[PDB]
RNA sequence: AGUGGUGGCCACUAUUAUUGGGCCUAAAGCGGCCGUAGCCGGGCCCGUAAGUCCCUGGCGAAAUCCCACGGCUCAACCGUGGGGCUCGCUGGGGAUACUGCGGGCCUUGGGACCGGGAGAGGCCGGGGGUACCCCCGGGGUAGGGGUGAAAUCCUAUAAUCCCGGGGGGACCGCCAGUGGCGAAGGCGCCCGGCUGGAACGGGUCCGACGGUGAGCGCGGAAGGCCAGGGGAGCGAACCGGAUUAGAUACCCGGGUAGUCCUGGCUGUAAAGGAUGCGGGCUAGGUGUCGGGCGAGCUUCGAGCUCGCCCGGUGCCGUAGGGAAGCCGUUAAGCCCGCCGCCUGGGGAGUACGGCCGCAAGGCUGAAACUUAAAGGAAUUGGCGGGGGAGCACUACAAGGGGUGGAGCGUGCGGU
RNA sequence: GUGGGGUAACGGCCCACCAAGCCGAAGAUCGGUACGGGCCGUGAGAGCGGGAGCCCGGAGAUGGACACUGAGACACGGGUCCA
């Protein structure tokens, strides 16, 4: 069955990418799946995006630049204070400041440097680079 | 179906997205309200009296009207029925499994050596007990009511 | 599938499955049950101290041909009765028959046995409270 | 694939020929769909459409 | 009785069939020592 | 030999949960397992001849004999519930070719017809006491209790005094029987570690702590014992109605003194029931005396 | 001014794997299905703020730890100052994105219903089939059988063999499949009745009603057992005839249980696709099975040919994965849930115990001690009472020559 | 639970009556083992291992049992008994 919409959709992408495709379609489109792909699109390494509705969950399409290597969900919502992200970056990121991390926080889903400029820590979602 | 059979047949059908009730229809509410206890008042199970409207009184779907009664709410074949007390009260479809169980029963009686139709049973058993408990969270049902072989004989 | 549970209200069932499969190994098992000092003739004691019976040479496994000298002592913690390589060109020439002796692990693997010489599993040390090797090198004398 | 599915299933609005009645019908029914006044079947259902026998005017959506 | 498909194999070993017959014997034999 | 009860040793442990009033999955199984059986026999006045079995007796086919799961139950389990109930004198049973015929006694038929809609665990207390003040090997072995007996050889010196009472034409078969049954059985629960099986001291003695004993293992013995309380109110219980006889074993100094020292236990069931169940067994005690004679007697 | 041996602990070891182990072939998926607790769960609106995060009070002693400076020559040690901890707490405020919580709203997952159609899906009644065996009669002598040869074995009241007629148990060939159906084991003569399920066309009706499954339950090849029937053929044991240094075998002639029927038990296997199950992604082509659509053909029955959509089942294979063998939209690739299993090889599926079974046995299961391997894939050669070839007069097919038989010369061995 | 006794004191702590509760497969009960913590060894760290030495707390005086005096003990250099 359907557990998370949210990690399909990125591995979804991810694989997508590998082959280059251009266009690629998410099935089950969310509000949150939307504002955490605005997020990542703030920092350009996915282009123009939008929503079409289908008459039950609605669809998101999006065209790809072919600049990202991987994309993945960090299933377990670790939640993480504003001190240890460095602990946490490099369990998944290459190298400093390589790509983002996605973190709900009071406020909302954005990037995880924008966290730390904020000082607000939250719950670590996903992460690209 | 999948539950049991693992089969990952697609029977499933199509229907658009449109949200208000087609321009070419000619039907108002109202007047299908009458048509819908008119049929129902005949012992018509809400499905197939949905494909009655949909094939030769040629409405595309109930849910497309939006209920006169509540802006909030679109027009269900069932909430009509219970509009005026006819709604069954015991679900129709857990009721067909209920007289299914029945008759499957009285042949297993009739025939001891035809184990598939003991795994049938086992099956069709667990439906209902999957259902059962589904409306008693929902409380669409007495807590206090049970499946019961002898009672499903009643029913 | 996918190494499972990881939910976040599941770590019951992590710890369990982890504990659970600990006990396949075996040295953490040998540690826990203690099973190596209540089968231990030393007592985890690093030497133990013995008086001497016997003297037997031993055939080295193939394709090593060799007789390779040792000795059989009861040891006085508790009465148990060993063997013991003796280490040293000529080296039995100075142990006797009824003397008192000093003894420890051989440094096999696992402890076990060492190389071309099975069973034994131990060496002496002192004799008479006086060190072996000296006396292999004749630097020291026997009492 | 589609990415949105489309209803292949369409409505038409029928002509009965023995007392003209005008109905809309479904291109796939499952039942006999019978007219409403001289009681003659319009349309058969079918494995797939349902073969209809009286005359067509028209198709919907 | 469990197996371990490993043994099965012939490679300088007796076959395992007849291993099983013959501790089953030896399973009835102490057994009925017992009694 | 007279009993190959194999594979349910601790089964029947379980009655001693009746004694308290914490019910559990077992104590329900039983229940519904005994008043099943009992629906199951009829009661036909008639029938002594190896004929009248298979005629005026019910078969029983195991595999028919279902929990209310549509689960099955042990063979073992089935066959531990009606010796008990035989031995309580409340089924007739009899074991012929591979093959178990059975019958409603006397006693049945009337305890379940005045105590029709009484809970189900009043309906097992007040079986096994009926069933224990009429004269039945049970209550001989309450009686041995009684007599400070505790142990298998204590049951054994006794079924042989009352053999050498000569008096015993009442159970003279029932009671060779009992011993038969400690035959075969006192050495795996003495001699022998193993005990893996279960003879009539042992269904007697489970039965028994549905009502007042507790029951220890060791190395396959089944040492007993009886409290004092309850043993006090059901011995009262006893005296109220005078239908048996001692056996010729009394009770001894300590057993006595430890029963009048006590206080007073409340009267298991309600008082109405108890003053029933009284007036019952004294109407009707010669018919039950005749069929019992016949039972477990020989002339 | 320490170096060496032994013994205990961490690393090495991602040989304990949450970060982060694997389970087709190396040990490692339950034979299959069902389902409880547990774990993980569709989308949208409204409200809370338990979890979650930030600020703030109290509190987590000292000793030990990190840093600067100072005193002891320097250091180690000590002091002054600053920071930290097993961190298991707790007061108040703020935030609502997620999770949890209550109310509402909606179909995609899932469920129900209906229309034709397919299929060795199941049970039950009836009818037949060819084949074999027995029995009766009729015909005809002189053998039949069986092996590599033979022999045992049947027959001259007549066999084998041919014709006529009667009875019996088992089974349902070719059509047949690389086909189908079943969750699995399994399922094949014809007809009638009862019954389970799926796929396809229709979202018509329900609104998350779900995946997984510890404990639980069910059915589940052959064989074995229990009680009663049955027993044509075949055939465990057993009895005879052969071969053989040796026959307890392979071959042959017989032959009991069994193999079948009625009721019950036993829970097993190379029950192996050696691959636990659900969802999403990731190039293609090729045929058949089912269903629907589009056609074209049609002596007009989807009957015949093509494309497409789904569903099942193969082959080839792009990318890709792997030690390779090889796998590769029916994934052994990338993510996402849950359960089971494994931690060098023997000892061991053993001992002891528990539970199940009438019994044989079933389910759980050590340790002592011993060992460097055990094992998996795969290259070259070698070898085959394996195969496919082509050569050979130091081979053989065909001819011809001469020893072993007498004696001499002559080398070797035995004395 | 009731009502009481006893205690520096609340409390089944103890006693008389009333009632049958209470815990358990997120594993009681039973057995194995062991003073708990600050800390310490190792590790890049996740982690694993140990709790001797200094400090805090607890417990003990051959095993058990019992008192007197004392604000304070059932008292290592005070007392009584058994082994």
């Amino acid at each position: 069955t359907l557990l998370d919409p949210l990690a399909n959709a990125l591995s979804h992408i991810t694989n997508s990418e590998r082959v280059g495709k251009r266009e690629v379609y998410i099935k089950p489109a969310s509000k949150l799946i939307g504002e955490v792909l605005r997020v990542m699109q703030k920092y350009g390494y996915i282009g123009e995006f939008e929503f079409i509705d289908d008459g039950r969950a609605g669809v998101y399409r999006v065209q790809l630049l072919g600049r990202i290597n991987k994309a993945g969900a960090i299933k377990p919502r670790f939640p993480v204070k504003v001190s240890e992200f460095e602990k946490w970056e490099k369990r998944f990121l290459p190298a400093f400041e390589f790509g983002i991390l996605i973190v709900s926080t009071s406020q909302g889903v954005m990037s995880h440097k924008e966290a730390i400029e904020k000082g607000i820590g939250g719950r670590l979602i996903a992460y690209v680079y | 179906a999948r539950m049991h059979a693992r089969k990952r047949g697609k029977s499933g059908s199509k229907r658009p997205p449109r949200t208000a009730p087609p321009i070419w229809v000619e039907y108002t509410v109202e007047e299908i309200e009458n048509l819908v206890v008119k049929l129902r008042k005949e012992g018509y199970s809400t499905a197939m009296i949905g494909t009655i409207l949909r094939d030769q009184y040629g409405i595309p779907s109930v849910k497309l009207f939006k209920d006169p009664d509540n802006p909030n709410r679109n027009l269900t074949i069932t909430r009509i029925l219970e509009k005026h007390g006819l709604a069954p009260e015991i679900p129709e479809d857990l009721m067909f499994l209920i007289r299914r169980a029945v008759n499957l029963r009285k042949h297993l009686e009739q025939h001891p050596k035809d184990l598939h139709s003991m795994r049938g049973l086992q099956l069709i058993e667990s439906k209902i007990r999957r259902l059962v408990k589904y409306y008693k969270r929902k409380g669409k049902l007495p807590k206090n009511w049970r499946y019961d072989p002898e009672t499903a004989k009643l029913l | 599938g996918k190494k499972a549970p990881n939910g976040e209200f599941a770590g019951r069932k992590l710890k369990l499955k982890r504990k659970k499969f600990r006990w396949s190994d075996i040295r953490y098992k040998r540690r826990v049950l203690r099973l190596k000092e209540k089968s231990d003739p030393l007592e985890g004691a690093p030497q133990a101290r013995g008086i001497v019976l016997e003297k037997i040479a031993v055939e080295a496994k193939q394709p090593n041909s060799g007789m390779r000298k040792a000795v059989r002592v009861q040891l006085i913690k508790n009465g148990k009765v060993v063997t013991a390589f003796c280490p040293g060109d000529g080296a039995i020439k100075f142990i006797d028959e009824h003397d008192e002796v000093i003894i420890e692990g051989i440094g096999g693997p696992k402890g076990g046995s060492m190389g071309d010489i099975p069973g034994i599993r131990y060496k002496v040390v002192k004799v008479n409270r006086v060190s072996l090797k000296e006396l292999v090198k004749g630097r020291k004398e026997k009492p | 694939k589609p990415i949105i599915p489309m209803p292949r299933s369409r409505f038409l609005r029928v002509k009965c020929i023995d007392c003209g009645n005008e109905q809309i019908v479904f291109s796939h029914p499952a039942t006999k769909v019978r007219c409403l006044i001289c009681g003659a079947t319009l349309v058969e259902p079918t494995g797939g459409k349902g073969i209809v026998k009286a005359k067509i005017l028209e198709v919907l959506e | 009785m469990k197996r371990r498909p490993r043994k099965w194999k012939k490679k300088g070993r007796m076959r395992w069939k007849w291993i099983k017959k013959r501790i089953r014997r030896l399973k009835r034999q102490r057994k009925k020592e017992r009694g | 030999k007279v009993v190959g009860i194999k594979g349910s040793v601790s089964y029947l442990q379980a009655l001693k949960y009746l004694k308290t009033k914490k019910v559990t999955k077992r104590l329900k199984e039983i229940e519904k397992l005994v008043d099943t059986l009992i629906t199951l026999a009829p009661y036909a006045p008639e029938g002594s001849k190896i004929e009248t079995i298979r005629k005026n007796y019910a078969k029983i086919s195991f595999n028919k004999i279902k929990t209310v799961s549509r689960s099955k139950i042990g063979s073992p389990r089935i066959k531990s519930i009606m010796l008990l109930l035989w031995n309580f004198g409340l089924l007739d049973v009899k074991i012929i070719e591979n093959s178990w015929y059975v019958r409603k006694t006397k006693l049945a038929s009337l305890l379940e017809e005045n105590f029709k809609d009484l809970s189900p665990s009043e309906k097992l207390k007040v079986y096994l006491l009926g069933g224990l003040l009429v004269d039945t090997p049970a209550r001989f072995v309450y009686r041995c209790t009684l007599n400070g007996v505790e142990d298998y050889k204590g049951v054994k010196k006794a079924i042989l005094g009352y053999l050498s009472d000569q008096r015993s034409n009442s159970l003279i078969i029932g009671l060779s029987n009992m011993l038969e049954s400690i035959k075969f059985i006192e050495e795996a629960q003495a001699y022998s570690g193993k005990k893996e099986y279960i003879g009539l001291v042992d269904v007697a003695f489970y039965g028994l702590s549905g009502l007042y004993l507790d029951v220890k293992r060791e190395s396959g013995k089944l040492t007993v014992k009886p409290n004092f309380r309850e043993l006090r109110a059901l011995y009262e219980i006893d005296k109220s109605v005078a239908t048996g006889s001692d056996y010729g074993l009394s009770i001894s100094k300590e057993i006595l003194e430890n029963l009048a020292n006590t206080k007073r236990r409340k009267t298991i069931f309600s008082e109405e029931v108890q003053e029933l169940l009284v007036n019952v067994i004294k109407e009707n005690a010669i018919s039950i005396s005749q069929d019992l004679q016949n039972m477990y007697g020989i002339i």
